[PDB]
């Protein structure tokens, strides 16, 4: 099974640096050129370089937008691909994933990035990291109930929200942060049977990685 | 450098529906020794990686449901999608990898439904917020369609403008309703200055406002 985790991302003060990794198994990494594509907040993907395989002498390729800036790099030994970013501007604010690019010298050779990881996000910016606080959103006064959590107050994005550790999925929305004064706020709701709470526990699980932070808060009736 | 663009940027289309979206790329993707055009077609699902469907503009992805044919040639290409399901939500993007790699702007297809009244829940501030002195009152409209409404708050009958965040999910793949956020925020001193708090949902389901609110002397 083809498996790529991107890892290193996080806040980064601007014209610093950051080095993201790319973890990968379940092929003959050396075989493959790989590439890393990165997507800012509600825009387009943006492809910003790639390294060749083995036979190609694992030689290097950048975008305009990135040339000069960044170096893409690969360890043959513990199969990863890497990153180094420098000169950091808010526009490389984005999340950035590794994809497994082409091997042109294989029988079943076809041209695309078929395989890509889930993505790391990198947030350039000035601002200083602040955990969530997060809050119970229970009823004060039929069928279907909901609750909530508030996560508000944190910086940078991202966080995530479970509820009970991910065995409540269905009649879940969490939505989109939003931004005020350097400040993140985000809510999610989850809809359960009335029968089912208080009767049932619900309890929603919030992590803040750039500051660590991890929170289980039951929704207790009041 | 090629440049790569699409059309629509946007469009919406009910279940079962066919949908056709274009690719252009400035140069031609054509090699004419091997007869290949490298343009390729990804798929992003709300809050998931891209997904590969189409590579050599027109070959489908193993797994990659024949409802979607990828066609074209030379420097015009195009994506069409027969009987669209629900879960098709997404952005579509086209992409050229004959010199090096570039990522078209992307197409947001979104699915047309029945119009759907918003299900609304109001919650009063936690008394661990308000124990750090601030107050936060949260109002949840669930699972309407269209997209199209507005929030109004009202502090005992009058509208409070400021202090207001909204936040909207994108289209569910499987219901394809839409779902809002909207959260007061007030300090401690100012929740406490007041009695009814009040969100009101204008949605086109429904000529008078939806209301759910609480009084703080409850
Ligand atoms: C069928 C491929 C023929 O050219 C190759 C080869 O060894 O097969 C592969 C070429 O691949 C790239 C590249 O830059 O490495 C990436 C491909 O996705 C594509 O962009 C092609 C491009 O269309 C070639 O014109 O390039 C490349 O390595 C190539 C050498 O540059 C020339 O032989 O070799
Ligand atoms: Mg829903
Ligand atoms: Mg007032
Ligand atoms: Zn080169």
């Amino acid at each position: 099974e083809v498996k790529l985790v991107e890892s290193g991302g996080g806040l980064v003060q601007s014209g610093g640096s950051l080095r993201l990794s790319c973890a990968t198994s379940g092929f003959t990494f050396t075989d493959y050129y790989m590439s890393w594509v990165r997507q800012p907040p509600g825009k387009a993907l943006e492809w910003l370089a790639f390294i060749r395989n083995k036979a190609k002498g694992y030689t290097t390729e950048y975008s305009s937008s990135v040339k000069g800036r960044f170096t893409i790099s690969r360890d043959n030994s513990q199969s990863f691909l890497y990153l180094q970013m420098n000169t950091l501007r808010a526009e490389d604010s984005a999340t950035y994933y590794c994809a497994r690019d082409i091997n042109p010298g294989s029988d079943g050779y076809y041209d695309a990035l078929d395989y890509w990881g889930q993505g790391t996000s990198v947030t350039v910016s000035r601002a200083k990291t602040t955990p969530p606080s997060v809050y119970p959103l229970a009823p004060g006064s039929n069928s279907m109930v909901t609750l909530g959590c508030l996560v508000k107050g944190y910086f940078p994005e991202p966080v995530t929200v479970t509820w009970n550790s991910g065995s409540l999925s269905s009649g879940v929305h969490t939505f989109p942060a939003v931004l005020q004064s350097d400040l993140y706020t985000l809510s999610s709701s989850v809809t359960v049977p009335s029968s089912t709470w208080p009767s049932e526990t619900v309890t929603c699980n919030v992590a803040h990685p750039a500051s660590s932070t991890k929170v289980d808060k039951k929704i207790v009736p009041r | 450098d090629i440049v790569m663009t699409q059309s629509p940027s946007s469009l919406a289309v009910s279940a079962g529906e066919k949908v056709t979206m274009s690719c252009k790329s400035s140069q031609s993707l054509l090699n004419s020794r091997t007869r290949k055009n490298y343009l390729a077609w990804y798929q992003q699902k709300p809050g998931q990686s891209p997904k590969l469907l189409i590579y050599w503009a027109s070959t489908r992805e193993s797994g990659v449901p024949d409802r979607f044919t990828g066609s074209g040639s030379g420097t015009d290409f195009t994506l069409t999608i027969s009987s669209v399901q629900a879960e098709d939500l997404a952005v579509y993007y086209c992409k050229q990898s004959y010199n090096l790699r570039t990522f078209g702007g992307g197409t947001k297809l979104e699915l047309k439904r029945a119009d759907a009244a918003p299900t609304v829940s109001i919650f009063p501030p936690s008394s661990e917020q308000l124990t750090s002195g601030g107050a936060s009152v949260v109002c949840f409209l669930n699972n309407f369609y269209p997209k199209s409404i507005a929030v109004k708050w009202k502090i005992d009958g009058s509208e409070r403008q400021n202090g207001v965040l909204n936040s909207w999910t994108d289209q569910d793949k499987k219901d394809s309703t839409y779902s809002m956020s909207s959260t007061l925020t007030l300090t401690k001193d100012e929740y406490e200055r007041h009695n009814s708090y009040t969100c009101e949902a204008t949605h086109k389901t429904s000529t008078s406002p939806i209301v759910k609110s609480f009084n703080r002397n409850e």
